[PDB]
DNA sequence: GTTTTATATACATACA
DNA sequence: TGTAGTATAAAAAC
């Protein structure tokens, strides 16, 4: 809706968009994805907002 | 002609009454942006109509990105409600659509260079900086960005007739300079 | 996989030896100082 | 000077409640508590800067998505994370809440 | 300086 | 070496 678990927590270095196309390059996490754990250095996010 | 200009963006103004705390805004909507080390607004955008709202601490608002008249007042309606549920006494007054742009393709290439110096007086065509033919209508008043493949953009406008009559007055003159 | 729980060894091994200072600085106990080392993978482990 | 928001992860979540068993059982006081976690964020940061290697990718749909001091906040739907350091991983739903990787 | 949108050139910077 | 970000060019609000 308009008003305010697989999680990653870190740090993030650029967040670009361009029309409805999201970039973010990220570092230093943690994340937990379907109930495994795993850390990282790098993570880029390519994600449309539609 | 039988060309109607497409209807692109457009921009209005809203009114909503109140004054905001913008962090508050931002911790509460979704789609909602806030770094007043950038731009003391609230930057947030709603999927449908397909829009953009900057929010100020004064209550006014600017929408962005609507193709109709009828988009461009929901989608600000829509951003008033928003502000509304957070809980700030917001109201929707004095809605303005302040610009229209347009655009249109004739389908055939035009001289830039030779309809640059006819028309002197209400055209700058500089290639090397920027490839369009910039045309500063003055009845209607709007600005036209012509270029070599035929492309238009047509922009300034408060009401669509404007953007419709100033492709209609600038029509006969693209034909006139078709290219070979 | 081997990256990850190689990481959180270190943060918990990490963690205890640099805490015993100021456990020591509150008088706590070297025990006391296992025990949490202990609960908190056996947590992580659940 | 260091982010706390790793204490929300796994490790994090596990010594939080272990720190509080503790107290409950009238071992360490919470000021001893605040100490240990003021550590641990310190030492999540430095671990995760100097022993991960591996990188991730991460695509698909942008549900929603939020900035407000210095903070961005993306929840992305029906996504693939590929690890490398061969893996590819599915995500109905996933929340990334990151820091500024310049402190202020 | 932001934000949006059509339009189009030169030049930068990655990467297989 | 051919595929895939910056800069250049109406209107309001701050």
């Amino acid at each position: 809706d308009y008003l305010i678990e697989n999680l990653m927590l870190c740090l993030y270095d650029k967040v670009t968009r361009t029309k409805a196309r999201w970039k973010c390059s990220l570092k230093d996490g943690v994340v937990t994805i379907n109930r495994n754990d795993y850390t990282f250095q790098k993570a880029q996010v390519e994600a449309e907002w539609v | 002609s039988g060309i109607v200009p497409t209807l692109q963006n457009i921009v209005a103004t809203v009114t909503l009454g109140c004054r905001l705390d913008l962090k508050t805004v931002a911790l509460h909507a979704r789609n909602a942006e806030y770094n007043p080390k950038r731009f003391a607004a609230v930057i947030m955008r709603i999927r449908e109509p397909k829009t953009t709202a900057l929010i100020f601490a004064s209550g006014k608002m600017v929408v962005t990105g609507a193709k109709s008249e009828d988009d461009s007042k929901l989608a600000s309606r829509k951003y008033a409600r928003i502000i509304q549920k957070i809980g700030f006494a917001a109201k929707f007054t004095d809605f303005k659509i302040q610009n229209i742009v347009g655009s249109c393709d004739v389908k055939f290439p035009i001289r830039l260079e030779g309809l640059a110096f006819s028309h002197g007086t209400f055209s700058s065509y500089e290639p090397e900086l920027f490839p369009g033919l910039i045309y500063r209508m003055v009845k209607p008043k709007i600005v036209l960005l012509i270029f070599v493949s035929g492309k238009i953009v047509l922009t300034g406008a408060k009401q669509r007739e404007e953007i419709y009559q100033a492709f209609e007055a600038i029509y006969p003159v693209l034909s006139e300079f078709r290219k070979m | 996989n081997a990256e990850a729980s190689r990481v959180y060894e270190i943060i918990v091994e990490s963690v205890v030896n640099e805490v015993r200072e100021d456990f020591e600085n509150a008088g706590i106990d070297e025990q006391t100082l296992q025990d949490l080392k202990n609960i908190w993978q056996k947590k992580l482990t659940e | 000077g260091y982010y706390e928001l790793y204490r929300r992860s796994t490790i994090g979540n596990s010594l939080v409640d272990a720190l509080d068993t503790l107290i409950s059982d009238g071992r360490i006081e919470a000021s001893l508590a605040m100490r240990v976690l003021e550590t641990f964020d310190k030492v999540v940061a430095e671990t995760l800067k100097d022993n991960t290697q591996s990188k991730l990718t991460v695509k698909g749909n942008l549900d929603t998505y939020g900035f407000c001091d210095d903070v961005w906040t993306f929840i992305v739907k029906n996504c693939q994370v590929t690890v490398e350091d061969q893996s590819v991983i599915s995500v109905d739903k996933l929340r990334i809440v990151a820091c500024n990787s310049k402190k202020s």
